């Protein structure tokens, strides 16, 4: 009962500058536990954020109710983030040793 | 030709009928008006006949059931034939149940013409003999 | 007038918050107290049952 | 609809307590009148301050500023600065809300 | 799938380089109103949703591209 | 041996509707279930100390069991089962003193045949049976700590 474009990651516009880390986590942590928060440093990106939820349904709910919230006298614009690209190589050696340790652990193959 | 395209071809048969505005007296189902037997295909193998009857009872009263099974092992081939008490339940089931998902698998439901029953020459099982001769049905 | 009316409304509003707040907190003590008492009576048919 | 309003009034009048009794010298009075020139005498400064009590001040500025226009028929034109322009789309709201203030004058706050 | 856990160093593959993570605080643990009169604010006038210049209308679902 | 055509239901059909990510859910809410009218609080006090005052009002039904991941109100101690109880608000038809009948939302407890069972006012209750819950009552889950007492807000 969800559309395919729903994501754990939220992109946030109209965020008042130099808001605290605590206030951020308190605002977004109501809907669920939070995997990670990234806040834009560079001045072109400054004032916007990405929030990753540990649960997909909480992120769904935070989009559904979070939008248009009033923080620091401004409306909050929330969207899903479309993770459409990858920025680094997937480091085959680490993934290889990790899979070897799992397969060694449970005698799979 | 993949089975999913057969499921889609029956559905497009219905949508096409709607677009053209065809009357029910000349609907495609009217070629199968004489029979009350419907083929169900693509079933999960975990489903037993109580499951099939449990779900396809939404549109009427099932008279007989033929979930064809492997001769040696007895496990399900995946397809069975159902006879309804009303012939119009076949229309309802082919329209409504074609292409639904059960345990993550889409099934196709199509009208079957001149269904020929299995011969009782084999003495392999007893409950199958009871099902053939008598069949599932409400008892007063 | 605007300035005066804001002050008046805010001060008047503020008093009601304090009144409500104290009632809230007073009622909270009564709940916990009532709770312990029933626990006490449990330590020492007018009901709905179903098939 | 308005004929149901008329019907309601008759029902409302008939069901007041002791309404038709006149043995002691009581009286009923029913006066129907109009607020004369109520649209024209609206003051746009006071209208702005009274709209700000009900809506975001941005909207109140938009409504009050929207009443301040040049009116022009043929070769003549003048600025409207006093009353409201009744042909705006939200004018009905203004009349009802401003009429509410006049009601509080005719009644009391208590009644 | 999307439900699956996401590792800390691979997640870095999902975002552009502009942003720096926050450290979670300690106080975070994972798991009517009446009549009031308003103060004037200019800030809602200041924020814009469209780019400035001779640029077309920017639909709301294109924001993260532009 | 060939598994000739049995005519009995199987869990496969059940797992298509009431199947949570952690595991298949034995209980499905009745049609008469409704969100509670008032605010009901559950008080937990492992002996003298008082633990966090729970707030039940939010949703129509709650599932209490060992699985912290499956259960709405987890109960950690081992004596409780995986699915232990359902706290269910349902509408019920009641007759008033005037003789007029009507609909009233009331809270109920239903225990899914847990091995240790549940004790209401120190009396264990029979599984698959709905029990209306009175104004003040104490709920005990097997041999575990923290007896629960329910109070609604207006009760004073």
């Amino acid at each position: 009962r969800l559309p395919p474009e729903v994501n754990r990651i939220l992109y946030i516009r109209n965020l008042p500058y130099k808001i605290t880390a605590e206030e951020m986590y308190d605002i977004f942590g109501k809907y669920g536990p939070i995997r990670q928060i990234r806040v834009g440093n560079t001045p072109e990106t400054r004032g916007t954020a990405y929030v990753v939820y540990e649960d997909i349904f909480d992120a769904k709910n935070a989009c559904d109710h979070l939008s248009g919230f009033n923080v620091c006298n401004r409306y909050l614009v929330v969207l899903y983030y479309n993770a459409n690209r990858a920025f680094q190589k997937m480091d085959t050696k680490k993934k290889e040793e990790q899979l070897k340790l799992l397969k060694e652990k449970y005698g799979i193959n | 030709m993949n089975p999913l395209t057969k499921v889609k071809l029956i559905n497009e048969l219905n949508e096409r009928e709607v677009q053209l505005g065809v009357a029910d007296k000349v609907s495609w189902h009217s070629e199968y008006k004489d029979s009350a037997w419907i083929f169900l295909g693509g079933l999960p193998y975990e489903l037993t006949e109580g499951d099939i009857i449990c779900v396809f009872s939404q549109y009427g009263e099932i008279v007989n059931i033929n979930l064809v099974r492997d001769k040696k092992t007895g496990k399900s081939k995946g397809f069975c034939f159902l006879c309804y008490e009303d012939q119009r339940s076949t229309i309802l089931a082919v329209d409504n149940f074609n292409g639904i998902k059960i345990k993550g698998r889409t099934i196709r439901v199509d009208h079957v013409s001149n269904y020929r029953a299995p011969k009782d020459s084999e003495e392999i099982d007893d409950v199958t003999r009871q099902l053939q001769e008598k069949g599932c049905g409400a008892r007063t | 007038a605007d300035r005066k009316a804001r002050e008046a409304v805010e001060m008047r509003a503020q008093v009601e918050r304090k009144m409500a707040q104290k009632e809230k907190e007073k009622h909270e003590e009564k709940l916990r107290e009532m709770a312990q008492k029933a626990r006490e009576r449990r330590a020492g048919e007018n009901r709905d049952i179903s098939e | 609809p308005p004929p149901l309003l008329v019907y309601k009034w008759c029902q409302g009048i008939n069901n007041l307590q002791d309404v038709w009794e006149t043995s002691e010298g009581e009286c009923n009075v029913m006066l129907e009148s109009r607020f004369e020139k109520m649209y024209e005498k609206i003051d746009l400064t006071l209208l702005n301050r009274l709209l700000r009590l009900i809506v975001d001040h941005n909207i109140a500025d938009y409504m009050t500023a929207k009443n301040n226009v040049v009116i022009n028929y043929k070769d003549m034109n003048h600025t409207n600065s006093y009353g409201i322009i009744r042909g705006l789309q939200f004018a009905s709201f203004i009349v009802q809300y401003y009429g509410l203030v006049m009601d509080l004058l005719v009644l009391g706050l208590h009644r | 799938e999307r439900n699956r856990p996401l590792s800390d160093e691979e997640l870095d593959a999902m975002f552009p380089e502009g942003y720096k993570v926050l450290p979670p605080p300690a106080g975070y643990v994972p798991i009517m109103t009446g009549f009031h009169m308003q103060t004037e604010d200019r800030t809602m006038k200041s924020v814009n949703d469209q780019p400035s210049g001779n640029l077309p209308f920017l639909k709301p679902d294109d924001i993260q591209y532009f | 041996a060939k598994e000739k055509p049995s005519f009995e239901l199987s869990g496969a059909l059940l797992e298509d509707t009431n199947t949570f990510r952690g595991v298949v859910i034995k209980y499905s809410e009745p049609p008469e279930a409704r969100i509670p009218k008032k605010r009901w609080r559950l008080y937990p006090f492992k002996n003298d100390e008082v633990l966090p005052v729970m707030y039940i009002h939010r949703q129509s039904a709650y599932l209490l069991g060992r699985h912290r991941r499956i259960a709405d109100i987890p109960i950690d101690h081992p004596s409780c089962s995986k699915q232990h109880a359902v706290f269910q608000y349902r509408l019920v038809e009641y007759t008033r003193a005037d003789g007029t009948v009507g609909r009233r939302v009331k809270p109920y407890i239903i225990d899914l045949g847990s091995g240790n069972g549940t004790f209401l006012n120190n009396k264990r209750i029979e599984p698959q049976r709905y029990y209306e819950l009175k104004e003040k009552d104490v709920l005990k889950f097997g041999f575990s700590s923290r007896e629960y007492v329910l109070l609604h807000e207006s009760s004073d």
